[PDB]
């Protein structure tokens, strides 16, 4: 079946129904705002004409039951129905044409010979003669007249309907005066919406019944992507949740449903032969083996058996049940004509809100009765497939006199219990279209409400006119509480998914009152309440997300169900189980559970996760992937209780024997900042004087008044050992600013938690890990927030003993059971086992330690740095042999953490009686340190693209440290860390220090970036100066011809003849404030002010080092001293020009081209340079990078970039 | 030299996951800075793999707003410049869709 | 869709020494014309192969004169620009090579 045609003509048929219903309410007096508000008119009395905006005067009482509907309901929910309901009634008669259903024969809304007819036209008196034999003879002098086709097409579909009214009453009524009215007109022009019906759906789409779901599913495919997202409303919760099951899911669960009990009774009942989704019941114990033929009846009758499913949907779930009785009444030896009947009326009930999912599932169900007995159509059949409904609404009065029940007229009797019981369920039902059957009945009540309904049902029809319609209205009440108070043997369904984000005021409060323990989503609502609907022997088969075997806020409810109830078959799909819908949004488990407790009992696992909804559906078949293994009682062992049937054994006795993670190590959430932009800082943004780092060089006090930034764990990327140190917090009087940080409105907004704990040496991970998990060390003086969670022990070694643990696989082995996800919080993972501390671990975590200590402090953006790696070998040594030299000592440094870290993978294996097989031990490209190019290049596989990559970084980490020396922030002569706070304060005093006196620190902090040597403090010149002074004059051109090797590699690309100076130089003004960008996060210390975009003038300024005459110097010494050089160059180049011919004078203009740009530019960059340095603009540190850089408009580079918000330009 | 800009796409779609979770963001109204950053911090920094991201589906060389634009003499800026609006604008093509994810996935 | 920059200053180079030929251009004087348009014949057409040349050797990303820099919102014009201008800088390294080799070649 091309569902195709279907998919592009069901949303686009919702809509051609639902514009057609909207253009016939506007004659007929009803309208709607351009936002929804409803609208009549009295109405004109003409003699015996109304004319509302023209129609007769009998069609007025008709027309008012419908302004009441209106006022009660609403415009955009009647049309929605209404067009519904009538494209329901059609697709029903355009079905039931070609499959010849019809006594009359006829083809009804086409013609078998003719692509734009319809044959009711050309046998008007047939038709009529089957229909309306008394109209005959004024049909046919109407169609004698030549001209009236469309009024008689309508005359005959009436016709039609009226005589479907008694075998479908769902769908088809009689006095259904209303309805008629929005029958819209011009169906037989070659544009009518009936066109659409028979030309976007082939006859072959047709045939089977599951047409019936796709339609259903593909009308409603538009309006669920814009009820998405918000909270759905009571009337657009069918739209929201429609779904449309696979076939192969609804055999699995009819099959090991329905089928079960069958087979519990009469074992050898071949109806296993055709359930080919039937599970086998594991090898029991032959005492539960014993136990279970106490309970089963030895006896059950056919007809006896009553199934529910509370979501039919597309009645796509019922259909099979359909099946699996049929197959049971035709192994019982049933007529085939005498079947349909006995199903429907005793076994099979359904119900939901959608009132139209109501109407085309008792379609699909007296299609499949049809298509077994052709006169199923004659007798008196009712269907237990009714949809809920409200009673905000109901003259209650009216309806009980209207009864005379007890024939009172030839309020009497309210103390009698037909009244007591009319009104105890009416208020049952009093918001139906929103709590669907989840609104309980007891079973005591059932006796009494059935015996009203069938007394309802009696004076429907022994009735006069006045009790006729009466208890017409009161019937869809009774019936469906009747159905809620019927406990049942077997309750299948694939409820309707959605989140509490979705759920709605009503709906809420009463998930808090009636579902405690699974007020998370609707569907786990339906798999409790189910439990309520089922004999003690019932069974409950739903297909639903999987989240409720493992999150634990779930716990509450899955030790509710191993408790009580009992496992018997689940199939495990995961993602894309459902082969319509897009986006990972979704997954999904299937199962059976019985409505009775048994401990000891097996139950059968499928793992079906892999593949396309047609993988599973072959390895399910295929009886592929089981786990038979564990029991319920089983998972009672591991914390939360998962359903984890796909553990092993010497997993799950590791949980009962040992002791528990958390109960030996305290592990704490940290802070809630309430702001991460005005509290959070990179510890290189603010000053270091002002941050809670014990530098080197700083051996006067630290005043703990004058500190306002204190270190903060705050998680970060995958790292095993102790990096990440690179946040910094406002944690200043105590956090005297994060306490008393309220809104607006004096609820409290930040949240200090664990407060005590900080300051102090413990171990950190990464609360939100992607992949793995891994904790790290963190000594003492870090406070910690949410995102990086921390974990205590007094004892040192205990922490360390359980911070080698908590970076092996071993613990991504136990996190893949206790929760598959992303979040690592405090609950999973304090349930983890712990054993003995053994002393082995706690020596190969400190050697572990300090190798990732060693690695992250070799970075310039560690506090704990030194020195350029380079610096330690020895300076004699070409520098391009010392490149080899530290590429063969970090590639040993990996083995050595490698070979620690397997070990004690290996040895906490050893010790859990874990397996070896399911354990993998740590792979190379898995070892989180920075001189491991497996680790740090994910992206390329390959080995010299690999290599190059790693050359050009080491060259960047260099020549950062060269520039940071030529700024102040590095020395030679001094190790580690020296100036960087706020204000160039103090950089004076250090010169009289000596503190620079091997490398010089630069004059003023304005580096020259410039693409031509200009100044001699320019940066290239001090390179060039850099490695003649560290690695000799005697190797300054091989290292420097090496330099240009290396950047050119990968950084940037060569030219013919480009001297090895001149490249460092292109690098510099090109690509470096890139890598400057990226190597700080885009909060640069080195900012980068740039005249423009021809490079007219560059240059680098210490962010520290800067104050408010700092803009002052720069015009002072460089834009004014660079502008009368660019003249006296300017003057000289002219005389240039005219003296060669040739070649050479063409050679000579492109040079005074590139350098005349340069000085206009340069003049409209002085000028707005001159406009910004009269300011004396002064900066504060503390505000941060992003706050400072937009101060400056465009002045600098990357504004926007950098602050997000474009240069403000002044 | 091979990178494609869907990869791109992905660093730069996982980069806003992480954003909206680190600082709470609640309504599109705030969301701008978040997006922003995430499309940066995914821009491939090497010539061969910043010509290798344009040759690629999802991406065009026609801008669509001249003021992201640098008018600059330095292309692998503009070809950078580029690829930040292309995933800029997807990103925000799914920004409700995961304000509703952020905010769907706490349910406490 | 790999296509070389060497190649393409091939094609412009083989265009002047037509362009000279066609025009009995002798001193470089009037040679301005016939290099410009050789390389601008040369640049490639389709986006697949316009990055294939900026891949390359023999051309850089950064310009050297603005003017000859279309501002404007059509990258595949910048880049196809940068190869413009890098064409008409190697041209002119061998105009008086091959005015010399054109004014030698006749001999008559
Ligand atoms: C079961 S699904 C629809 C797809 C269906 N599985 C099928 O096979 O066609 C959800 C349906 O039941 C409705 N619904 C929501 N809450 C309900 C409740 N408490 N009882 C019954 N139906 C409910 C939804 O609005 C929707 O119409």
């Amino acid at each position: 079946m091309n569902t195709n045609n279907i998919k592009k003509y069901a949303p686009q048929a919702r809509n051609q129904f639902r514009d057609a219903v909207i253009q016939k309410l506007t004659t007929l007096g009803i309208s709607a705002d351009k936002k929804g508000n409803l609208q009549i008119a009295d109405a004109e009395l003409v003699g015996e004409t109304m004319r509302y905006g023209d129609y007769p005067k009998s069609t007025l009482t008709r027309r008012d039951r419908l302004v009441k509907r209106a006022r009660e309901q609403g415009f955009d929910v009647l049309v929605e129905h209404c067009a519904y309901t009538w494209f329901n009634r059609l697709c029903a008669i355009r079905y039931m044409e070609i499959h010849g259903y019809l006594d009359h024969g006829f083809h009804m809304l086409s013609h078998p010979d003719n692509p734009t007819g319809f044959e009711v036209l050309d046998h008007v008196p047939e038709v009529a003669e089957a229909l309306l034999p008394e109209k005959k003879a004024q049909l046919v002098e109407m169609k004698l007249s030549g001209n009236q086709d469309e009024a008689i097409y309508r005359e005959l579909l009436l016709a039609q309907c009226h005589a479907l009214h008694r075998a479908m009453p769902f769908l088809f009524e009689a006095v259904d005066d209303e309805a008629e009215l929005l029958l819209p007109d011009n169906l037989t022009r070659t544009d009518s919406i009936l066109r659409g019906l028979v030309d976007g759906i082939p006859e072959e789409d047709w045939q089977e019944v599951e047409v019936i779901g796709w339609l259903y599913q593909f009308y409603i495919s538009e309006k669920k992507d814009a009820v998405i997202g918000k909270v759905v409303k009571s009337e657009d919760i069918p739209a929201a949740t429609q779904l449309f099951t696979p076939n192969w899911i609804v055999q699995y669960l009819v099959q090991n449903s329905v089928g079960r009990q069958w087979l519990q009774t009469y074992p050898d009942s071949p109806l296993k032969g055709k359930m080919d989704y039937y599970i086998e019941p594991a090898e029991q114990t032959p005492e539960v083996q014993a136990q279970l033929a106490a309970i089963t009846p030895a006896s059950i009758e056919p007809e006896s058996i009553k199934v529910l499913d509370p979501a039919c949907g597309s009645g796509h779930i019922l259909i099979e049940v359909y099946n699996v009785l049929k197959n049971i009444y035709e192994e019982r030896g049933y007529r085939a004509r005498d079947i349909p009947q006995l199903i429907l009326e005793n076994n099979i009930f359904g119900l939901d809100i959608d009132d139209r999912a109501a109407q085309l599932s008792g379609f699909a169900l007296l299609m499949m009765a049809r298509q077994d007995d052709r006169r199923i159509f004659t007798r008196d059949v009712r269907l237990n497939i009714v949809s809920l409904q409200e009673s905000l609404h109901l003259d209650i009065a009216k309806l009980w006199q209207q009864l005379n029940f007890h024939q009172q007229n030839q309020l009497a009797h309210t103390d009698s219990a037909e009244y007591q019981l009319l009104m105890r369920t009416l208020k049952r039902f009093v918001n139906a279209k929103t709590l669907g059957s989840l609104i309980q009945v007891p079973q005591e009540e059932e006796a009494e409400l059935k015996a009203f309904l069938e007394a309802l049902y009696r004076m429907e029809q022994e009735g006069d006119f006045q009790q006729k319609a009466a208890a017409k209205a009161f019937i869809p009440y009774i019936q469906q509480a009747w159905i809620l108070a019927q406990r049942y043997d077997a309750v299948v369904a694939n409820p309707p998914y959605m989140g509490g984000k979705g759920m709605n005021s009503e709906l809420k409060e009463f998930a808090k009152n009636n579902f405690p323990d699974s007020k998370a989503d609707l569907f786990a609502m339906f798999m409790q309440n189910a439990f309520s609907l089922l004999k003690e022997n019932g069974f409950n088969a739903q297909v639903n997300m999987q989240s409720w075997m493992f999150l634990s806020s779930y716990e509450a409810l899955r030790n509710w169900l191993l408790d009580n109830k009992t496992f018997i078959t689940m199939a495990h799909l995961g993602a894309r189980a459902f082969g319509q819908i897009s986006g990972e949004v979704v997954q999904t488990t299937a199962w059976v559970i019985k409505n009775q407790h048994s401990e000891r009992y097996q139950p059968v696992f499928f793992r079906l996760i892999d593949g396309r909804e047609e993988v599973k559906k072959s390895d399910l078949l295929l009886r592929k992937n089981i786990f038979d293994k564990f029991t319920q009682h089983d998972f009672k062992n591991i914390p939360g209780m998962p359903i984890a049937y796909w553990i092993d054994l010497p997993s799950l006795l590791s949980f009962r024997h040992h002791k528990k993670l958390g109960e030996k190590i305290a592990l704490k959430a940290g802070m809630s900042t309430g702001d991460n932009i005005k509290f959070q800082r990179y510890w290189y943004e603010v000053s270091i004087k002002k941050t809670l780092i014990t530098n080197k060089e700083s051996n006067t006090k630290i005043d703990i008044h004058n500190i306002k930034w204190f270190p903060c764990s705050s998680g970060g990327e995958y790292r095993k050992w102790y990096g990440n140190n690179e946040i910094v917090v406002n944690w200043e009087n105590n956090g005297y600013e994060i306490r008393n940080f309220k809104f607006e409105n004096g609820k409290t907004r930040s949240a200090v938690r664990n407060d005590e704990y900080y300051f102090r040496e413990g171990i950190t991970w990464s609360k939100i890990s992607q992949g793995n998990f891994c904790v790290r060390y963190r000594p003492k003086g870090f406070v910690f927030d949410d995102t990086g969670r921390c974990g205590f022990s007094n004892n040192k070694n205990e922490l360390l003993y359980a911070a080698g643990l908590m970076c092996t696989p071993v613990v991504n082995h136990y996190l893949s059971i206790l929760a598959p996800t992303l979040s690592f919080t405090s609950g999973e993972l304090a349930s983890v086992p712990y054993p003995e501390i053994e002393d082995e671990i706690i020596e190969l975590v400190t050697n572990a330690i300090e190798i990732a200590k060693n690695d992250w402090d070799s970075q310039e953006q560690s506090w704990d740095y030194v020195c350029s790696p380079l610096l330690e070998h020895n300076s004699t040594q070409l520098l391009r042999n010392i490149y080899k030299q530290k590429i063969n000592t970090n590639i040993k440094l990996v083995e050595t953490l490698l070979l620690i870290e397997n070990t004690i993978n290996n040895i906490f294996i050893d010790k859990l009686q874990l397996d070896k097989t399911i354990i993998k031990a740590v792979l190379q490209s898995e070892i989180t340190l920075l001189c491991n190019p497996n680790y740090r290049y994910k992206n390329i596989q390959d080995h010299t693209d690999l290599t190059n990559k790693y050359y050009t970084d080491i060259t960047i980490d260099i020549l950062s440290y060269i520039i940071g020396c030529m700024m102040g922030r590095y020395s030679l002569d001094r190790e580690g860390l020296v100036y960087a706070h706020e204000g160039n304060k103090g950089f004076a005093e250090l010169v009289a220090e000596d503190a620079y006196k091997t490398f010089p620190a630069d004059n003023d902090g304005i580096l020259p970036l410039m693409d031509d040597e200009w100044f001699d403090d320019d940066v290239t010149s001090r390179v060039k100066e850099f490695v003649r002074t560290v690695w000799g004059e005697e190797h300054l051109q091989e290292n420097l011809e090496f330099i240009a090797e290396s950047l050119c590699l990968y950084a940037i690309k060569p030219k013919k003849g480009e001297s090895a100076l001149d490249t460092i130089r292109r690098y510099l003004s090109t690509q470096f404030w890139k890598d400057h960008m990226k190597m700080y996060k885009k909060r640069p210390i080195y900012w980068l002010f740039s005249s423009g975009k021809e490079k007219a003038f560059e240059c680098l300024v210490y962010l520290h080092r800067y104050n408010d005459a700092t803009l002052a110097r720069m015009r002072t010494e460089y834009v004014v001293p660079l502008l009368a050089r660019y003249q006296a160059n300017i003057d000289r180049l002219n005389e240039q020009v005219d003296g060669a011919s040739g070649g050479e004078a063409t050679r000579l203009k492109r040079e005074r081209d590139s350098l005349s740009k340069k000085f206009n530019e340069l003049r409209s960059f002085d000028d707005r340079l001159r406009h910004y340095a009269d300011m004396r603009i002064s900066i504060d540190l503390d505000d941060g990078v992003k706050v400072n850089y937009g101060k400056f408009g465009d002045l600098l580079a990357d504004v926007k970039a950098i602050t997000g918000n474009a240069p403000e330009i002044i | 030299s091979n990178m494609t800009y869907n990869n791109v796409f992905d660093h730069a779609y996982e980069m806003l996951k992480e954003n909206i979770r680190y600082d709470d963001i609640r309504d599109t109204d705030d969301l701008h800075d978040a997006i922003h950053m995430a499309a940066d911090n995914a821009v491939p920094h090497y010539y061969a793999d910043i010509f290798s991201v344009m040759a690629s589906e999802g991406i065009d060389l026609e801008f669509e707003d001249s003021g992201l634009m640098p008018d600059t003499k330095d292309v692998i800026r503009i070809l950078q410049a580029r690829i930040y609006e292309q995933l800029t604008i997807d990103l925000w093509e799914d920004a409700e869709d995961l304000l509703n994810e952020y905010l769907e996935e706490v349910e406490e």
